[PDB]
């Protein structure tokens, strides 16, 4: 399945490269370590 | 692939597709190591869920009013969603506004599988 | 809710429901105290997904063959999904297979859609 | 809607039954962390 073959090419990636893959993944929906504002 | 084509390969995956490959990556990595992508692609699947309400590949059951009968209204949301008293209630008394979604990410038949019960015990509602 | 009544609640929400709570709950608690449920959400959506297909809500393209021109047949996969020139082959040459699913998780007439293009590259496919 | 009533509950289980409820989760769907 597509997804496998996803899975595969993720699998091969150095933890380095997987860093970029998440990086830009979330710079890209504008995720952030830490609610923005104030759950308090 | 390239890190960009995972990328995109993974931006053209379904809502369904994503949840899968990392429920995979779960079971093949474990939890932990397989964190990352699970947190980086939920909000790729977020998305595309939006774009599938947004479009028609999935649609969402609105209340648009309790009427007389609330109790029953609530009664039913419960028996459909799961939630309780004061979360059915809460969300029931949105009923009118764009929140009172009882569902969402469904096919059209269930949207009136749905809608007609919650009509059952008397109450407005309006498919998206 | 009690938590059983809240994970009653979560396993009876969408593929789509659970993608887009998990990312509100990661745009507004931050991916950090967030990626708890993230990773506990996404089996539960894995789960869905299958019930989904299983339904027939939500539909599957699978490559019954190649045809007479592979290397089309890998171009067109390749526009579809996005996926690698090696994985996308990969995937084209196990045509036939069960797993040689190239989408899921869409709609009838997307399904459709996608199936017209596989054919038009000389693909046999079946819709599920 | 639904979910935000399924978030709210979520946010008020202390830190503990939070971490009930994802074991319990996990337990349900194959529980891996390590795998």
């Amino acid at each position: 399945m597509t997804i496998d073959e996803i899975i595969e090419a993720i699998e091969k990636l150095t933890v380095s490269e997987l860093a970029e893959l998440v990086k830009k993944l979330e710079d890209k929906f504008g995720v952030t370590a830490a609610a923005p504002v104030a759950v308090a | 692939m390239t890190i960009d084509e995972i990328i995109e390969a993974i931006e053209k995956l379904t809502v369904s597709e994503l949840a899968e490959l990392v429920k995979k990556l779960e079971d093949k990595f474990g939890v932990t190591a397989a964190a990352p992508v699970a947190v980086a692609a939920a909000p790729v699947a977020g998305a595309a869920a939006g774009a599938a309400q947004e479009e028609k590949t999935e649609f969402d059951v609105v209340l648009k009013s309790f009427g007389q009968n609330k109790i029953q209204v609530i009664k039913v949301v419960r028996e459909i969603t799961g939630l309780g008293l004061k979360e059915a209630k809460d969300l029931v008394e949105k009923a009118g506004s764009p929140d009172a979604v009882i569902k969402s990410g469904v096919s059209k038949e269930e949207a009136e599988e749905i809608k007609k019960k919650l009509e059952e015990a008397g109450a407005e509602v309006e498919l998206k």
